[PDB]
């Protein structure tokens, strides 16, 4: 029944979640730059991801363009 | 007089909007990619 | 219909934020533009105006852009 | 604050460094130049300041709008 | 009077504005009891409003057609029609405090400049010297004028860095 | 191609050559400094313009300067 | 390999990327930067460009005349210029449905048409146009003139017709001919048109090419001019009951100085305008005989410049050598011309809204708002261009050895002091204006509007009282009836001028209060900050402590790299780039002030502006939020009306502005890496790798990015404000 | 000293392959080949992404641009203390030795080198742009 509390709580928790997600990506990049060592990641999942990162980024870029067109064009 | 006909917009607007820009775009695009001897 | 359109808008914005963050994570060590990005660290402004311009190539700048996209999405 | 962010996001530290040099000349004329040499914000710092102000301004704008509206009619 | 304005003591819009403010405060006060904290707070606010309006009308301020006071920035008009307290006296007051702060900071910088490590004296404030200069800055206009007459206030052209033109 | 120039204020500290990421600069013998060396740019056709050499130069003002010129495949650092 | 485009730069032609097209398009007018460019060829290319621009201007004017004569309602608007809206041109859009066709069908037309806001109807009606035949003849004449100018531009580039280099540097002859011929003779011809056509047409007498050689403009017929009794020309002027376009109450005078405005049209008298053009024509013609060209008599600008050095040595060498550094530098002349043009444009905007020159122009509120805003934004852009070209002059054409000790070298000698004082003025104005606004906002929020600081603008009100306004009560100069300045004009122009300035129903010296004082301080802040950025960029263009050799890098370059802490936006081009935002913000403040004050005046409630212009909440709610209710309602689920195009334009400008923010915030590197990934994706895709690009795809350069973001920002800004202004003014009235 | 000859039948490090490899430029314009001698097998980082294992003895690799080859050269010299060298290979089969140019690395001074693009003056002694104006094309005051 307290609409103010409901709206404020949803908005606040959503913003905290989004900020924490961006921070997660930031620390993933920090690990990749500082703590990553190729001598212990020869043929694991992380090495293969780095190997086909171009394909990953290209497909994600295309799906972003497709979603943008079919979402904003409407 | 100098007054255009009644059908003049129905012919000049599609011309200036589709005929002239397509010809101009194709001509300019061909000109830009011309290789020097 | 309005709910469908706004849900697709949310999906598109989430995908773009993921694209910026994942691009900054995968291409944090190296890229086709700068092969020794890991030597420059995680947070550096650029690599000079060379190669046409290398402004915002660090992973930190990717986090910086992801912040704007997260703000837009949320 | 949000519009203030646009000052740090659309400009570069070279202009600010030269402007600071002119201000430093004004200080040196009246013998009021500090020993700590005033230097403009770094490129990364400028980007961080801009994104921080952009986020704070936009989030606070939406916060005021939501709270005032939901408290008045809710 | 000046610029077609009327004094606030004889303006109808001024009195109507005061009655409007007192009316909304009294209307908000009617919903509470008589010996409760919100009622006492509202009565205190109403008394503050009455005192503020009485003091503004007593000061001889000039009001406009909106019922709000106006300030006279011209020194001649202010000193000729009794409006020097609006913008003249506060101007000189700010000039005194501004030059006061500026002279205290300048004296501290020049004092720590001849030391071994001035940067340490800049990030870590020397409280005794700063306090002494803060107390001695009361004679800032006299000291500044004496410095200007001696030629020691400014630095020479040859000792200042400039661009290569 | 970009224009890379070396001025007479070069002290022969060899820091600009080590900071060059595309092997454009080198050291040649000289008689104007104590180190008796001087920086040279004989492969400017491969320079991209990163200005890492300018960052690594310790003289005031700089001894090595980079001027952006005509862009090409090597100057733009394109792998395609 | 090397491509044909561009033909003026072999280095850009050898570029195998997409940067070649963008750079070739952006450097086509940079004649000094082409391959194999000399001074004579440079001047000839500029001459041809000038002719082409003149042809474009004349053809555009002819197009406007033709469309008004064809799809406009000028023949019906002249009969009722108060209750009939002007028509710009028809609309032929196959995308329009039935509601759009009937929604845009207005103004007495037979189909969808656009209602004009340019004000050409009032101007053409005032100068003498009455029928559509006149507009058609004018359009044909202007089209032929444009064709002649285009042919002249082509002819002057061919051999035996190209002017010599010394011909382009004949400053004395060119200035004498422009002051006497282009300025004096043109003004004299306009006086002849006003006396022979405009004045008789406004009195109900049709005078055209078929009968102007037999109709006398005055009953005395050139006799008082030759006999020196010019006072007979001002006899029997138009009375106070004159009806424009008819002979009811029309006088017989052709050159008067009654002043004020016409009682019906609320515009300037035609006789006064003709007299004005005659006087300025005589002055300009006389001024055209000041410089020595080929007859011994006259002056030499070099001698006057070299003979203007103070003996005390305060200005150093004075103006010695200024003739050579200006005559040999095209950027200096262009900067001076742009500075004067921008100032004159602002003067035009102010004088046209305050003193309406065209008939039935004051009643058209949309025309006033659009014209003032258009001229002010154009003036702002032109001023920024003047300062930009000044910086270009310092980098490319400044010679310290030739300008040794003169005023020009002394400008760079104390540039730090200038930038520091400009910084102090901008800081003081910004802190005080923002502080007073926030203080008034807090007082209005706390329910105490009497506690806000409202400084009365006694200086500008004192000036208004000097002009003759008795509302304030200073009673001096033209305000006091016993003054010599007042009694000396009571027989020539003061009656009409005083009657027009004391009337509060016009835009002639409107009443001002604390809100006007505060917004004027905001205007001063914007002007000083824009001047600070431009002046600092022009003086620091040749070098500073951060970049001692900036003059060797040209006017526009990306940066000096991340070394020395960072050198982002260090060039003079970047200073201009940052100054464009301040120019747009300053013009935005002046146009907001103009629109709100005039809206409250036209609505009959100036107290609303006087009471809400002191706090920013009043500006945001009572002006931006209150006047956009009809604009955003152009199209909604309940249907649409003729105001839907402005709503679409509003959202269009918002989208362009936000798109510019992308190029302004995100920088090259991220985009180049993304492009590389896309290149790999296209190269490794079957059925699509067969179609390969001819130019290697690369990210936009830093300078190109700044220009693209600035262009989107300015376009969105302009379109958004123009749409809001026209929609609010048209819906409200 | 003698200019090395490229050996195409040289073993390459064991790498699983990646998407940051060569493109159509390697077949249409040019590419680069880096060769080095390794004393023992060791896992190193590829400049285009991924971890490869350099074999014992000769090792050959292909890259799209010279920056990738010099980056790998710097990594091998500073992390494993090796002596790598690279060439530029054209689609017609022409091989051009690039680094080190004289067999000696450019950080140390070597006899026989001739300084080029050197100005026997300082920056403050450069001429004004007005003196280099109206030239054949856009010329900077430092180009002379
Ligand atoms: C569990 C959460 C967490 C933790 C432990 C860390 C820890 C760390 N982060 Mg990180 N980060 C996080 C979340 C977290 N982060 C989130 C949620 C984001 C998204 C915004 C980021 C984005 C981020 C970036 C981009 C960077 C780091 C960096 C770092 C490292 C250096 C510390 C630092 O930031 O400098 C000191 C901390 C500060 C100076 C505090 C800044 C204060 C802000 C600007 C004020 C916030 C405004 C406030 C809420 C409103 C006040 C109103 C005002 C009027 C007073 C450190 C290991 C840096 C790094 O990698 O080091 C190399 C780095 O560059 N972080
Ligand atoms: C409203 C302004 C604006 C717009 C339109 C865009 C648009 C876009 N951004 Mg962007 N961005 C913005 C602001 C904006 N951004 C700002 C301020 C920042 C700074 C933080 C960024 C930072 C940013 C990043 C970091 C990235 C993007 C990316 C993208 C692209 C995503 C692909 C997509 O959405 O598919 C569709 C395209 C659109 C929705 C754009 C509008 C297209 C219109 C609606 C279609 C109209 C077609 C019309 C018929 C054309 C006819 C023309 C006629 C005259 C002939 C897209 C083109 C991402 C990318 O590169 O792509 C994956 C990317 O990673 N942006
Ligand atoms: C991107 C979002 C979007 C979408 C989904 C639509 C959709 C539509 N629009 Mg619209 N439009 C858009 C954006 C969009 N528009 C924008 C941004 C504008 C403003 C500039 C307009 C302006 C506009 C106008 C003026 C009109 C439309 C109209 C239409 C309708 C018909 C168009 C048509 O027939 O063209 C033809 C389409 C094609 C030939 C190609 C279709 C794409 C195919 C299906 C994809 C194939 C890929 C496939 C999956 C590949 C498989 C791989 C392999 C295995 C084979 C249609 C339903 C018309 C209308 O109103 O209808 C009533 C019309 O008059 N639009
Ligand atoms: C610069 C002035 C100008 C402008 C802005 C317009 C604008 C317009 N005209 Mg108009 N026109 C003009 C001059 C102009 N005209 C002149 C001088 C004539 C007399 C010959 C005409 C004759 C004319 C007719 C008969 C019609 C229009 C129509 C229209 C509308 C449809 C779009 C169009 O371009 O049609 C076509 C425009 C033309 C045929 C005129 C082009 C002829 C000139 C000499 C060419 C100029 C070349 C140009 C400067 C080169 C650069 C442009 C570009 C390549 C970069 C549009 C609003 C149509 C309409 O009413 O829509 C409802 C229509 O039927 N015009
Ligand atoms: C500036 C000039 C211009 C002109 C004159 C038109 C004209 C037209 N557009 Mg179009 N459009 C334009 C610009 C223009 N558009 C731009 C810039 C965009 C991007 C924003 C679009 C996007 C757009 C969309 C999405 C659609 C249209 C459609 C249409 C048609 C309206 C359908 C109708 O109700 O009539 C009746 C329809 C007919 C009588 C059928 C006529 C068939 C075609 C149009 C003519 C014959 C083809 C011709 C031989 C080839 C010409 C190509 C030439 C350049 C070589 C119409 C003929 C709609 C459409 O295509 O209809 C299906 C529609 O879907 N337009
Ligand atoms: C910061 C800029 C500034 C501006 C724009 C003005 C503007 C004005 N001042 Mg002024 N004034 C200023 C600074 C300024 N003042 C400063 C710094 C001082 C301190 C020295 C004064 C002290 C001052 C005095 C004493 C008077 C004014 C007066 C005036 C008003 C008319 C006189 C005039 O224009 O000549 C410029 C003003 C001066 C050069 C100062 C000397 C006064 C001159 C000689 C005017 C006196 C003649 C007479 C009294 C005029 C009144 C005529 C009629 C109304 C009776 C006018 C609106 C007069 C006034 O209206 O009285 C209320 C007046 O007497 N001012
Ligand atoms: C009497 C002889 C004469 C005349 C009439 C002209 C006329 C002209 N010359 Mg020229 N010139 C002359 C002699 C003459 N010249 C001589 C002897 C030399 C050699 C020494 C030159 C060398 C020369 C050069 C090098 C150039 C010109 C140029 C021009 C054109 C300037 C274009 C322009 O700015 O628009 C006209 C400007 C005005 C009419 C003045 C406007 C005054 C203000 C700004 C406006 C105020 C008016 C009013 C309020 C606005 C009206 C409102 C409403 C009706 C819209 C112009 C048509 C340029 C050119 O060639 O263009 C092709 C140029 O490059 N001339
Ligand atoms: C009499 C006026 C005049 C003249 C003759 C010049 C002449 C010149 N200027 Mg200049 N300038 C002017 C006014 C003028 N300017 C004004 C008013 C400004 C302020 C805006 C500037 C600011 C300026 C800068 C910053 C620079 C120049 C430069 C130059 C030189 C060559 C560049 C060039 O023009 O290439 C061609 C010009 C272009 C290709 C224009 C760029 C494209 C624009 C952004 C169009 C965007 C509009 C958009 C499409 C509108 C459509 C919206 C709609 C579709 C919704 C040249 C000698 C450059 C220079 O000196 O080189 C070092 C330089 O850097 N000018
Ligand atoms: C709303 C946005 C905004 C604001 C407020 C400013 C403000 C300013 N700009 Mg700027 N600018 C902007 C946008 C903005 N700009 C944009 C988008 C651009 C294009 C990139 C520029 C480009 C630009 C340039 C190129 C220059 C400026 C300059 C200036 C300064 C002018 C001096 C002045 O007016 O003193 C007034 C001072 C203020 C208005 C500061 C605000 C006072 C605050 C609110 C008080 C502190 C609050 C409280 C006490 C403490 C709260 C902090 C808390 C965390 C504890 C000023 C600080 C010029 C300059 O540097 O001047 C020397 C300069 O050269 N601007
Ligand atoms: C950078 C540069 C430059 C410069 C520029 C500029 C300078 C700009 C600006 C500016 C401006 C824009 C200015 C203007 C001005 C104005 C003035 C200076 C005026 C005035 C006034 C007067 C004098 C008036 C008087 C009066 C009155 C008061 C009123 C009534 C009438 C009378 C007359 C009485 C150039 C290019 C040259 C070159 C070099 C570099
Ligand atoms: S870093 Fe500078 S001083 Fe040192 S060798 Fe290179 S050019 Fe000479
Ligand atoms: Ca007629």
């Amino acid at each position: 029944t307290d609409y103010g509390t409901q709206l404020s709580l949803f908005t606040h928790h959503t913003w905290i979640g989004g900020f924490c997600i961006v921070g997660a990506g930031a620390h993933a990049a920090i690990f990749m730059v500082r703590d990553y060592d190729p001598t212990n990641n020869y043929n694991n999942l992380l090495d293969r991801v780095i190997r086909h990162r171009d394909a990953i980024i290209s497909h994600l870029n295309w799906v972003c363009i497709f979603l943008g067109f079919h979402s904003f064009g409407l | 007089p100098f007054v255009p006909p009644s059908w003049a917009p129905s012919v000049f607007v599609p011309l200036t909007g589709l005929v002239l820009p397509a010809i101009a775009m194709a001509t300019l695009f061909v000109y830009i990619e011309k290789e020097a001897p | 219909t309005s709910d469908f359109m706004v849900h697709h808008i949310h999906a598109f914005t989430i995908h773009v934020t993921v694209l910026i963050l994942l691009k900054g994570v995968l291409f944090a060590r190296s890229s086709r533009l700068i092969p020794d990005k890991a030597n420059l660290g995680f947070r550096f402004p650029c690599d000079g105006p060379g190669r046409g311009g290398t402004c915002q190539v660090s992973a930190w700048d990717h986090v910086f852009l992801g912040l704007f996209w997260m703000y837009n999405s949320l | 604050v949000w519009a203030f962010s646009l000052m740090f996001l659309f400009s570069g530290r070279g202009y600010w460094q030269e402007l600071i040099e002119s201000i430093v000349w004004a200080h040196n004329k009246l013998k009021v130049a500090p020993a700590i040499q005033p230097r403009a914000l770094s490129i990364t710092q400028g980007r961080a300041v801009g994104v921080a102000h952009y986020l704070l301004g936009g989030i606070a704008t939406t916060w005021s709008f939501f709270l005032a509206r939901i408290i008045s009619v809710g | 009077d000046i610029a077609g304005l009327t004094p606030c003591s004889e303006s109808k819009a001024y009195a109507k504005l005061e009655k409007k403010e007192l009316k909304t405060l009294e209307k908000r006060l009617k919903q509470y009891e008589a010996d409760s904290a919100p009622a006492v707070a509202l009565k205190a606010t109403m008394e503050r409003t009455k005192a503020r309006f009485a003091n503004y009308a007593k000061a001889g301020l000039l009001c406009g057609n909106d019922g709000l006071p106006h300030l006279i920035a011209d020194p001649g008009l202010a000193l000729k029609y009794g409006h020097a307290g609006e913008v003249f006296i506060p101007t000189f007051g700010f000039l005194y405090v501004a030059g006061y702060i500026g002279y205290v900071g300048r004296q501290y910088l020049i004092a720590v400049k001849g030391e071994a490590k001035p940067t340490d004296k800049e990030i870590i404030i020397d409280v005794p010297l700063a306090t002494k200069l803060a107390w001695q800055g009361a004679g800032w206009p006299l000291a500044a004028v004496q410095e200007l007459q001696r030629g020691t206030l400014l630095e020479k052209e040859e000792n200042i860095t400039v661009s290569p033109r | 191609a970009h224009i890379v120039k070396i001025y007479d204020t070069c002290i022969g500290c060899t820091q600009c050559v080590r900071a060059c990421p595309l092997d454009v600069l080198e050291m040649v013998p000289w008689d104007g400094c104590k180190a008796s060396q001087m920086a040279s740019a004989p492969r400017t056709e491969d320079c991209v313009g990163c200005k890492r050499c300018e960052t690594a130069c310790p003289t005031d003002f700089l001894s090595v300067r980079v001027y952006l010129g005509s862009e090409s495949t090597r100057s733009m650092g394109l792998s395609y | 390999a090397t491509k044909l485009f561009p033909k003026f730069s072999q280095g850009l032609a050898q570029d195998p990327t997409t940067r070649r097209i963008w750079y070739g398009l952006a450097m086509a007018h940079d004649f000094e930067s082409h391959d194999g460019m000399t001074e004579e060829n440079l001047y000839q290319k500029i001459f041809a460009s000038h002719f082409g621009q003149l042809s474009i201007i004349f053809l555009w004017t002819s197009g406007n005349l033709f469309h008004v004569a064809w799809q406009g309602n000028f023949e019906q608007w002249v009969t009722d210029p108060v209750h009939i809206r002007p028509i710009a041109h028809a609309i032929w859009d196959p995308h329009f449905g039935q509601p759009a066709v009937e929604a845009f069908t207005r103004g007495g037309a037979s189909g969808p048409v656009n209602i004009s806001t340019s004000g050409v109807y009032q101007w053409w009606y005032t100068i003498g146009m009455r029928t559509n035949q006149d507009l058609y003849v004018g359009s044909v004449f202007l089209a032929l003139v444009s064709a002649i100018f285009l042919f002249a531009g082509w002819l002057h580039l061919q051999p035996n017709f190209q002017p010599s280099l010394s011909w382009f540097k004949d400053a004395e002859s060119r200035l004498n001919h422009h002051l006497s011929g282009l300025f004096g003779v043109s003004s004299l011809a306009w006086t002849g048109h006003l006396v022979h056509v405009a004045i008789p047409e406004s009195r109900g007498q049709h005078v055209g090419w078929d009968n102007f050689l037999s109709v006398l403009p005055h009953p005395q017929g050139l006799t008082p001019f030759f006999t020196g009794n010019w006072a007979a020309y001002a006899q029997s002027p138009d009375t106070a009951s004159h009806v424009f376009g008819t002979a009811q109450g029309s006088g017989q005078a052709i050159l008067t100085f009654l002043g004020g405005f016409h009682p019906q049209t609320q515009s300037l008298w035609l006789t006064d305008m003709a007299h004005h053009h005659l006087a300025i024509a005589v002055i300009f013609i006389v001024a055209g005989h000041m410089y020595r060209t080929n007859f011994g008599i006259g002056h030499r600008m070099q001698a006057i410049l070299e003979a203007h050095t103070p003996p005390s040595g305060s200005l150093g060498a004075g103006h010695k050598g200024l003739f050579d550094t200006v005559n040999n530098s095209l950027h200096f002349q262009l900067g001076l011309a742009l500075a004067s043009v921008g100032t004159i444009t602002s003067l035009v905007a102010q004088h046209m809204y305050s003193l309406p020159p065209y008939a039935f122009q004051a009643i058209d509120f949309t025309t006033q708002a659009a014209l003032y805003t258009h001229h002010q934004y154009i003036a702002g852009f032109i001023m920024c261009g003047a300062f930009a070209h000044g910086a270009i002059f310092f980098i490319r054409d400044y010679d310290p050895e030739q300008n040794k000790g003169n005023v020009l070298a002394r400008m760079l000698d104390h540039k730090e002091a200038l930038i520091s004082h400009l910084s102090w003025v901008s800081l003081f104005l910004g802190f005080h204006t923002l502080g007073l606004y926030v203080h008034n906002d807090v007082m209005q929020a706390f329910g105490t509007p009497e506690k806000q600081i409202l400084i009365e603008p006694v200086f500008a009100q004192w000036i208004q009282a000097a002009h003759g306004k008795a509302l304030y009560g200073f009673d001096f100069l033209l305000s006091s009836k016993t003054s010599a300045a007042f009694a000396n004009g009571q027989s020539l122009w003061l009656p009409g001028w005083l009657d027009a300035i004391n009337n509060n129903q016009n835009s002639l010296f409107l009443t001002i209060g604390p809100g006007d004082f505060l917004v004027h301080h905001a205007i001063a802040l914007g002007l000083h900050t824009t001047t600070l950025i431009l002046v600092k960029g022009a003086l620091d263009a040749r070098g500073s402590k951060l970049m001692p050799d900036k003059k060797d890098f040209g006017y526009s370059f990306p940066c000096d790299g991340p070394g020395r802490g960072g050198t982002c936006d260090i060039s003079a081009y970047d200073a201009f780039y940052l100054a464009v935002f301040w120019m747009l913000n300053t013009i935005g403040w002046v146009t907001f002030y103009w629109h709100w004050k005039h809206l409250t005046l036209w609505q009959g409630n100036v107290a609303q502006f006087d009471e809400s212009s002191t706090y920013l909440m009043g500006w945001l709610r009572d002006y931006l939020w209150l006047n956009s209710s009809q604009l955003i309602n152009g199209y909604n689920p309940f249907g649409m009306n003729s105001l839907s195009v402005w709503a679409w334009t509003f959202l269009f400008g918002h989208l362009i502005y936000a798109t510019g923010f992308m190029f302004l915030i995100s920088w090259r590197g991220y985009w180049q890496e993304l492009i590389e990934t896309l290149v790999w994706a296209h190269e490794k895709t079957p059925l699509a790798n067969l179609v390969y690009w001819k130019d290697k795809p690369v990210a936009l350069s830093i300078v190109q990015a700044r220009l693209v973001g600035l262009a989107h920002f300015s376009v969105g800004y302009i379109f958004t404000y123009a749409a809001f202004l026209i929609a609010s003014t048209s819906g409200r009235f | 000293w003698t200019v090395p000859t490229l050996n195409p039948d040289t073993p390459s490090p064991i790498f699983g392959g990646s998407t940051g490899g060569l493109l159509r430029k390697a077949q249409t314009e040019e590419f680069y080949v880096i060769t080095w001698e390794a004393k023992k097998e060791q896992i190193f980082e590829m400049p285009t992404g991924g971890a490869a294992i350099m074999r014992q003895g000769p090792n050959l690799l292909k890259f799209g641009k010279k920056e990738q080859c010099l980056a790998l050269t710097t990594q091998l010299r500073n992390k494993f203390k090796l002596t790598p060298c690279f060439y530029r290979v054209f689609p017609d089969g022409k091989v051009q030795y690039l680094h080190p140019a004289d067999g000696v690395y450019p950080e140390k001074v070597n006899a026989g080198r001739v300084g080029a693009n050197q100005n026997m003056r300082r920056i403050g002694q450069n001429v004004n742009p007005i003196k280099v104006k109206f030239s054949g094309r856009m010329m900077s005051p430092a180009e002379i």
